[PDB]
């Protein structure tokens, strides 16, 4: 008898740490990337076709 | 204009990951108080609060709207300074402490090599952020539970210190994020077992959460150090001591339990399988699935700290002192020598790579 | 001078919302009052028989903590007080000066007939005659005791008249 | 000298919180069984035809009051809550005017 | 009080009706009367509510604020203190007030305009309203209290207003109203003495040299009560105040130096030089961006006018009660603003107000 | 004196001090200013030293604190965290009963009894009604004796749950307190489905019983008897072996076997001492006599001794009550003499004899005759028994009442002191204070 009310609670403290660990891993692993994909913005935010 | 807006957001972008990361820490710390008396609750053939939101989801925001909305009481017209150091400075110390927790592979706001010193450091100053609680503000209740409290998280500061060096000791190296990816093929719950014992009973009284609970010992101290503290003082003061039970839920996992490392790596490469490194999708989804490997374990310790407080009773305060000094401080002064001689026996002096 | 007032105004608690303020500050008292409609933790003042089915309350059949009811011992941390018991004259003072503190808002119920109106102890040298003569109470539950279900009855009706607080549209409306 | 279980046998039940971890055992047990409560106003708790609660005055089927004033109400009661006064009726049948319960005064107790 | 107000057991109102009052005095007595205090819920209605519920009077206090009302009902017994709930806006609460009242009192009074309410609108508009509504009920006696300084023709708008507030009631109610003007009262928590206990009191030079004749605001309270019960009383005016006189700054500094308070007056704010243009622009400022009622620019030419007794009144003794004085009582009032307590005694007061005025 | 006061070595001569400039009395009128010119040594235990007394601190246990089980101003006297000097402050509770007695017929006498226990009913209203019938010299059927029997143990069980648990709750342990409250949810059924009441049970009065057992409850008492026998277990889980719950207890509030009879203490608190006494079993009772149970007695007179002895009483207490159940015989319910119990309203209505009795109880009341007793029984707490004196009159004259947690109450001093202050709660939820009875 596994009582699904009282685990309503950890499901949401499951998803605390998975708000931020989602955001903080896609969010700098997103940037430093972009970063690195030329000297300008010119050329870092326009996704190249070649 | 769009010329204008994309690069905002690159001026501000790593604000709001702070900012997520802020939310992230609150949502675990709103709702283990609820987690808490939900499982206190059931164990004790209770309900727990399930009217206040639906299936009383919404409980800790009721708690925190009502107690920062009543009338505040104050020695005099404008003294508020007193009945906010004690909470300012308890919640400062363990949110700064979060600064060091990794969610993953490099996922913490402070990396350095002195992790540890810095996670310890902001420990001691909570510590004496509390004993700010009990000074001056009269002396009916507050000031019996200051030298009782001081003497408690002094002593039990100690043992919890050394434990933690001891597994530094092992890695060679004061970085949480050495100290998490260097338990891949072995996780010190099995080594160091009573450490993790040892720990655990130290940030349970660190804390001052039950069984080693004389600091509020409502039964003797009525609220303890709190009976003076309403309104808002008392709700930076109680989010102050949940984020601890959170910061030592995640600490005991960080040390023993691997950290964020996946339960088995067999299922983590299947599920990681299905999504293409290339997009943006892989890297939402493996942050979720670290963070969910460090949660769980997390989870299981938050539920220990109720567990516990719902199955002993409270420790008589005398031998609170006469426990860590005579029985838990020779134990762990004898495995900060037992580890450097197996390790160097057998020619395995760890070093930093 | 120049004055003119109206006459069909009606009062605070039967005027209906007209324009968006008067239903921005109705939304201010509904939040503020529903959180401490479910944040209810009383004192535990028990004093005498009464005090036996306030515990039965927290009892694993009831559970006033579903409800959001956590009983704090000081007054500073509770928001009410349930005056259960006979109150005797040698307590009087010593219960003025604990209700005296409780900071603002605060309620009182009066559970049981001692602490209604005086109960058997009525005609006693030493017992006050009824708890209504030192502090103000908003709700009287009858019984002797009132059973545990009749307490959760006179919480209902106090939280039902917490929600019905206007303080927020009071100073829009009525100041 | 004179103890059964040997040094170590005591030391391992005393170091490793043999005790305790039974303890949080049973007490886990609980966590999955059904809690007695009940869900308040919606549900009620049992009641017996002789709860005392709410007193309440009684009439005929033919509508005349049962009541005929013999004060003995107000000798009964032993917190002194019944007040009656009564005198005799127009159509002569002996019934009160007056009949008044301190709800406040009265203890519940059935007589 | 003592054991029992009324002069005489049976009292007969300008209605006709026969009042008997029964008892000896206590919770449990009566008096038969039934009077409507007005604004029963302020500083002045407590203690006038107060003490007509313990000698067996019937009180209707009409209210508009829900959470204030609770506690006025400990005073008197069961059915004793009732309640209306009502808004001078709302005629026909008013009239519930009223319509079994045998005594009216009127309380009703405000120095800072709202945004529902101006100053003339509460000193006259209320009163007007209450006064002219209270007579057609056939209410035997009115009482009504205005500001010390009341003055038609006064540039304050408080007192013009207050002043006016007189006239339109005797046009209103007739010959049987009373006027009674207090002097300012000091008591627990009173708004006279909450400005001088205040640390950061902006303009505390300006504010504080007005004159005034303090009165204690108990008898006060009695002062109604006397009048209450009598009906020789009526169509009267009479102006309540203190022998001695005593001054704002006077007693600033004599109440800053019961509570002990070198360095600390010059830096916590005590004294705040300010420019009148700033005094005046400052008070404009909150009264549209405030919540709470401030300092408001009435208060700043107030404190340029010193109180004025008027002979055409009558005093305490006409109705056989001496005054108290400020110096008996101000210690007490501030002894829960305060090695060995110093109790600073009637006549000690003097060596403290020597103390002050030496340079 | 009041505000403030005031050797080994020997007391040695010297006189004709002297410097290398003069006489000690040269520069006498000198040398305040040189502090190395004294002549009183600080170290000297006659030296001079007044020190006002400060009064040490002393802590309100008061009436707003949890552990009260009531309203207590217990004066402690503590230096550091040792226990110098408590005193109760009993009367916060005190209602005047037994002045009110005094005014009221026995019949209306008897629901004052029920409120002196909050918990332990059907025993405080059975020493009452005992007084009464001893002075009646009417003896209660059987069947009426064996019901006063079985809720004699319900109730046992009743007040036991709240005196341990609370005393488990007390120091720490909140899980147990949850658990036997449910039980006592269970417990308290019974009690409202023979009297009507939950708590204040009017039943059991002064000629046998209220009303009869309605139909099926044997079989409702005995179902609960099979599942309360587990109840006792997971509370021992919890308690007994452990640890924590014996260090706060074992050795806490030492009551010698001597000393606890010097006091007079009754009940647990001298069982747990090393005296086998029962009032049971010195004075039977009301179908005690018939059925079998083992009484419990300690060894070394502490908490824990008396944890075990109040644990025991839970299963002898069920062992009863097994036995009640099975044992129990048919007939009347009280005694069938109308002049001290209400006729069958069946023959109120059909009989004139039947209703004079009727009428006459309840407006005059039944006449004790003269004389006096004090009757004592074996209540949750302890001895509890009502000093009673008969006028011939339908009201009863005297009616003093021995609450055995008055007088354990009064052995605090003796039981606290040296002790610290965690060990005031364990004393005093060991002793099992109720301060409606303390204060009667
Ligand atoms: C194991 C897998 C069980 C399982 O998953 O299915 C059963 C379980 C439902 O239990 P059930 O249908 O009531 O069982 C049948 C009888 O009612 C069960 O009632 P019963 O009384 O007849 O049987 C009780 C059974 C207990 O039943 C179990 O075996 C559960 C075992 C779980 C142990 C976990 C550790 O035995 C026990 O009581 C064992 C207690 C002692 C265990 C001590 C722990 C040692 C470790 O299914 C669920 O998991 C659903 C609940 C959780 C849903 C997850 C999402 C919740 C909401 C999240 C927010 C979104
Ligand atoms: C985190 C890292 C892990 C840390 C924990 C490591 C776990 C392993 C712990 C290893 C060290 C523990 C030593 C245990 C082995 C010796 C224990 C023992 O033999 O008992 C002590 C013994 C007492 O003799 P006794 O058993 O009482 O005989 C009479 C019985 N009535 O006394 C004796 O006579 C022999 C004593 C031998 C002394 C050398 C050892
Ligand atoms: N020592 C003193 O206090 C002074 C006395 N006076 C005058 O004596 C009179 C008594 O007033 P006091 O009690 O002392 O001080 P308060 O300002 O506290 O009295 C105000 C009373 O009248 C009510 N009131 C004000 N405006 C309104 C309104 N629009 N509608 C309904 N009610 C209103 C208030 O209702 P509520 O509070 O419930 O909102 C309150 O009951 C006043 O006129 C005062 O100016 C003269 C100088 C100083
Ligand atoms: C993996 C998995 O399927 O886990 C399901 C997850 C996590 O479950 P949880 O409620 O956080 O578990 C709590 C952790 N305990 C049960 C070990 C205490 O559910 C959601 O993320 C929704
Ligand atoms: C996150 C979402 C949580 C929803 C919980 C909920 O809907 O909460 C319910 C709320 C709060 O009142 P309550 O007493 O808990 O109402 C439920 C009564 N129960 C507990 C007895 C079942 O009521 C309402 O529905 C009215 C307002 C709408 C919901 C407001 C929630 C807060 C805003 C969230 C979006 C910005
Ligand atoms: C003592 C409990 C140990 C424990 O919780 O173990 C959990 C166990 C074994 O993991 P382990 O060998 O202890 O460490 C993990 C070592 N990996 C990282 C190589 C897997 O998890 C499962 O494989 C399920
Ligand atoms: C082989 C391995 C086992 C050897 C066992 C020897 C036991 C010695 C003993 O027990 O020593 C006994 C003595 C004297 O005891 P006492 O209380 O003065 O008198 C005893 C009782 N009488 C009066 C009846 C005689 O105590 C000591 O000096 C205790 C030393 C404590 C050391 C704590 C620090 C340990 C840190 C560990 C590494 C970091
Ligand atoms: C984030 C914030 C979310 C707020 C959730 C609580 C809702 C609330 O407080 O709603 C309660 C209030 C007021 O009650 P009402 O039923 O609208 O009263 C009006 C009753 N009429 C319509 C029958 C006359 O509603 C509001 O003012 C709605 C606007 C705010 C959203
Ligand atoms: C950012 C700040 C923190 C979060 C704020 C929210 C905290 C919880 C709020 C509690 C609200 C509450 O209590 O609403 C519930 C109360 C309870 O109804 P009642 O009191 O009996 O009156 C209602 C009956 N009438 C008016 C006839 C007398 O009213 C309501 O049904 C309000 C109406 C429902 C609003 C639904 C639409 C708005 C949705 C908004 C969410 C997206
Ligand atoms: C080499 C082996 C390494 C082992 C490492 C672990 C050691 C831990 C401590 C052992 C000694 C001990 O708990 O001692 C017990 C101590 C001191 O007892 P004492 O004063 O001696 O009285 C006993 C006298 N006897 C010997 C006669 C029996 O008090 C206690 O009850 C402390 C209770 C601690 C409860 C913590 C609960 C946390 C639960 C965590 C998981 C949910
Ligand atoms: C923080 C800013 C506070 C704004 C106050 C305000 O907007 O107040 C502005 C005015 C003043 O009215 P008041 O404050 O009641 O005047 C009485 C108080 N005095 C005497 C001190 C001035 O009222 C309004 O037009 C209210 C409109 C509602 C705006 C939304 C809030
Ligand atoms: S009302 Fe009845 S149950 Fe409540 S305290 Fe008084 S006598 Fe006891």
């Amino acid at each position: 008898m596994i009582p699904f009310e009282a685990l309503i609670p950890y499901a949401i403290m499951f998803a605390g740490f998975c708000l931020g660990g989602g955001v903080m891993n896609s969010a700098i692993t997103a940037d430093i990337t972009k970063r690195a994909r030329g000297p300008n913005q010119e050329i870092k935010r326009n996704v190249g076709e070649d | 204009m769009l010329n204008n807006l994309f690069d905002f957001i690159e001026y501000i972008e790593y604000w709001l990951i702070i900012v997520a990361f802020v939310a992230s820490v609150l949502i675990v710390v709103a709702y283990l108080t609820v987690a808490e008396r939900k499982t206190m609750g059931y164990m004790q053939r209770r309900l727990g609060p399930n009217a206040v939101g639906y299936y009383g989801v919404l409980m800790a925001v009721a708690d925190a709207l009502k107690l920062l909305s009543k009338e505040i009481v104050l020695p005099h017209n404008g003294d508020i300074i007193y009945v906010m150091s004690g909470p300012l400075i308890s919640l400062f110390s363990v949110l700064l402490s979060w600064a060091v927790i990794p969610f993953g592979p490099g996922l913490s706001l402070l990396d350095s090599e002195y992790s540890i010193i810095y996670l310890l450091a902001s420990g001691s100053i909570g510590v004496f952020g509390t004993v700010i609680v009990g000074w001056m503000s009269n002396s009916k209740y507050t000031v019996l539970a200051t030298v009782r409290t001081t003497a408690q998280l002094i002593s039990y500061e100690l043992v919890l210190t050394t434990v933690v060096f001891i597994i530094a000791l092992i890695v060679s190296s004061l970085n949480i994020n050495v100290i998490i990816e260097s338990q891949y093929n072995i996780w010190y719950i099995i080594p160091f077992f009573p450490l993790c014992l040892i720990f655990f009973i130290s940030a349970l009284a660190e804390t001052a959460r039950p069984p080693f609970d004389n600091v509020e010992a409502e039964s003797e101290l009525v609220s303890g150090h709190m009976t003076e503290l309403s309104a808002s003082p008392f709700v930076i003061f109680f989010l102050s001591e949940y984020c601890s039970m959170v910061l030592m839920s995640t600490l005991t996992a960080i040390f023993f339990f691997g950290g964020y490392l996946p339960f088995s790596n067999t299922i983590h490469h299947l599920i990681l399988n299905l999504f293409d490194q290339h997009s943006i999708y892989y890297f939402i989804i493996e942050g979720i699935l670290l963070s969910g490997y460090l949660a769980i374990k997390a989870n299981f310790f938050m539920f220990s700290f109720v567990w516990i407080r719902a199955a002993a009773p409270r420790l008589r305060y005398d031998l609170l002192i006469l426990f860590c000094w005579y029985v838990l401080l020779p134990i762990v002064f004898a495995i900060v020598v037992f580890a450097p001689g197996i390790l160097y026996c057998f020619d395995a002096l760890p070093v930093i790579i | 001078y120049s004055s003119d007032l109206p006459t069909d105004i009606p009062v605070l608690s039967k005027r209906p919302h007209t324009n968006l303020l008067d239903y921005t500050f109705t939304t201010f008292d509904k939040m503020k009052n529903w959180a401490r409609k479910s944040s209810f933790w009383p004192m535990t003042f028990g004093l005498a028989c009464c005090a036996v089915e306030m515990m039965h309350v927290s009892a694993p059949r009831y559970d006033q903590d579903r409800l959001g009811i956590i009983f704090r011992a000081s007054p500073r941390q509770s928001d009410i007080m349930i005056v259960a018991g006979t109150v005797t004259n040698k307590m009087a003072p010593a219960l003025r000066q604990v209700y005296d503190q409780m900071p603002y808002p605060r309620w009182v119920i009066s559970m049981g007939s001692c602490a209604n109106g005086g109960g058997y102890y009525h005609y006693s040298y030493s017992v006050v005659r009824g708890v209504d003569r030192i502090v103000p109470v908003d709700i009287y539950v009858p019984g002797c005791p009132p059973t545990s279900e009749a307490l959760m009855y006179g919480v209902f009706q106090l939280q039902k008249k917490m929600m019905d607080g206007q303080t927020h549209r009071m100073w829009y409306r009525s100041y | 000298e004179e103890s059964s279980e040997s040094a170590l046998s005591k030391a391992t039940k005393w170091y490793l919180l043999s005790e305790i971890f039974r303890g949080l055992y049973i007490t886990l047990e609980m966590y999955f069984r059904a809690p007695y409560t009940i869900y308040y106003p919606f549900e009620k708790g049992p009641v017996s035809p002789r709860f005392r609660g709410e007193h309440a005055l009684r009439r005929y089927p033919s509508g005349e009051e049962r009541c005929i004033a013999c004060k003995l109400c107000e000798a009964v009661c032993p917190a002194q809550a019944i007040t009656i006064e009564a005198e005799e009726r127009i159509d002569g049948s002996r019934r009160t005017y007056k009949y008044d319960i301190d709800m406040t005064k009265c203890i519940y107790c059935g007589y | 009080v003592s054991t029992f107000p009324l002069k005489s057991d049976i009292n007969i109102t300008k209605s006709g009706k026969t009042l008997l009052s029964v008892g000896q005095g206590g919770r449990s007595s009566r008096t038969g009367f039934t009077a409507t205090v007005f604004g029963g819920t302020g500083f002045l209605g407590r203690v006038v509510v107060s003490k007509l519920a313990k000698h067996g009077t019937n009180v209707v206090v009409p209210f508009r604020n829900d959470r204030a009302r609770r506690q006025l009902k400990v005073n008197g017994d069961l059915g004793v203190v009732n309640f209306v709930e009502f808004d001078i806006r709302n005629l026909k609460s008013i009239e519930d007030s009223v319509k079994y009242s045998d005594i009216v009192i009127n309380l009703i009074g405000t120095e800072h305009f709202s945004k529902n309410f101006s100053i003339e609108d509460v000193n006259i508009g209320a009163a007007e309203r209450i006064a002219k509504a209270a007579k057609e009920a056939g209410v035997s006696r009115l009482i009504h209290v205005s500001s010390y300084n009341a003055n038609p023709s006064s540039s304050s708008d408080f007192y013009a207003t207050k002043g006016i507030g007189e006239q339109v009631v005797r046009d209103n109610f007739g010959p049987d109203a009373t006027i009674v003007r207090p002097a300012p009262m000091y008591f627990r928590n009173s708004p006279f003495l909450n400005e001088l206990l205040q640390i950061k009191a902006l303009g505390g030079n300006v504010i504080f040299k007005k004159e005034v004749y303090p009165v204690h605001a108990l008898q006060v309270g009695e002062a109604i009560e006397r009048i209450a019960f009598d009906d020789a009383t009526a169509g009267q005016t009479y102006e309540l105040f203190g022998k001695e006189r005593y001054s704002k700054k006077e007693l600033r500094e004599m109440i800053k130096h019961i509570i002990h308070i070198g360095y600390y007056p010059y830096s916590a704010g005590f004294y705040l030089p300010a420019p009148e243009p700033f005094l005046y622009a400052f008070a404009l400022i909150r009264q549209y961006i405030s919540s709470q009622p401030r300092f408001n620019v009435d208060q700043l030419k107030r404190s340029h006018i010193n109180q004025e007794i008027d002979q055409s009144a009558k005093t305490f003794t006409d109705l056989g009660m001496v005054p108290d004085e400020l110096s008996e009582y101000l210690y007490r009032y501030v002894k829960p603003h305060i090695q060995n307590r110093t109790v600073y005694s009637k006549e000690d007061i003097e060596k403290l107000r020597d103390y002050v005025n030496t340079p | 004196n009041d505000f403030y006061d005031v050797n080994d070595f020997f007391p040695v001569q010297v006189d004709g001090i002297e410097s290398s400039l003069g006489k000690y009395e040269e520069f006498a009128k000198d040398a305040h200013e040189w502090e190395s010119w004294n002549l009183q040594n600080e170290d000297h235990p006659e030296y001079p030293v007044k020190r006002t007394k400060i009064r040490h601190f002393t802590l309100n246990f008061g009436p707003q604190h949890p552990a009260a089980h009531g309203v207590l101003r217990l004066i402690l006297e503590l230096h550091g965290e040792e226990i110098l000097r408590s005193d109760p402050h009993v009367g916060l509770l005190h209602r005047g009963t037994e002045k009110l007695i005094e005014s009221k017929t026995y019949m209306q006498a008897l629901p004052y009894f029920d409120r002196l226990d909050y918990v332990s009913m059907m025993t405080n209203e059975q020493v009452f009604s005992l007084a009464v019938e001893k002075l009646l010299n009417l003896e209660v059927p059987e069947r009426g004796q064996y019901i006063r029997t079985l809720f004699g143990e319900i109730t046992r069980v009743l007040n036991h749950l709240m005196s341990v648990l609370s005393h488990a709750m007390d120091v720490g342990a909140l899980t147990p307190f949850l658990w036997g409250f449910e039980e006592r949810e269970k417990l308290m059924e019974f009690y409202e489905r023979v009297s009507g009441a939950r708590l204040h049970s009017a039943y059991v009065r002064p000629g046998g019983v209220s009303q009869d057992l309605p139909a099926g409850l044997l079989d409702d008492i005995y179902m609960w008897a099979t599942q309360f026998g587990d109840r006792l277990d997971e509370t021992e889980e919890l308690l007994t072996d452990s640890r924590i719950w014996k260090q706060r207890t074992i050795g806490i509030g030492e009551v010698t076997a001597e000393d606890a009879l010097n006091y007079g203490l009754s009940g647990v608190m001298l069982r747990g001492s090393g005296v086998p006494f029962d009032i049971r079993k010195s004075q039977p009772y009301d179908a005690y006599d018939k059925v079998d149970f083992d009484i419990a007695v300690g060894t070394k007179g502490d908490c824990y001794d008396r944890y075990l002895i109040r644990m025991t009483e839970f299963r002898q207490s069920l062992r009863i009550i097994e036995q009640c159940c099975n044992q129990m015989p048919p007939g009347p319910v009280k005694v069938e003499d109308f002049k001290v119990a209400p006729p069958p309203r069946a023959l109120m209505k059909e009989d004139m004899e039947a209703l004079i009795h009727h009428f006459l109880l309840y407006t005059k009341g039944y006449a004790v005759p003269a004389g006096e007793t004090y009757t004592a029984i074996e209540a949750p707490k302890g001895e509890m028994a009502v000093y009673v004196v008969s006028d011939g009159s339908e009201r009863p004259y005297r009616c003093k009442i021995r609450a055995p947690g008055f007088a354990h109450l009064g052995a605090f001093d003796h039981i606290a002191r040296g002790h610290f202050l965690p060990d005031a709660v364990a004393i005093i939820g060991t002793m099992d204070l109720v301060f409606g009875e303390v204060d009667r």
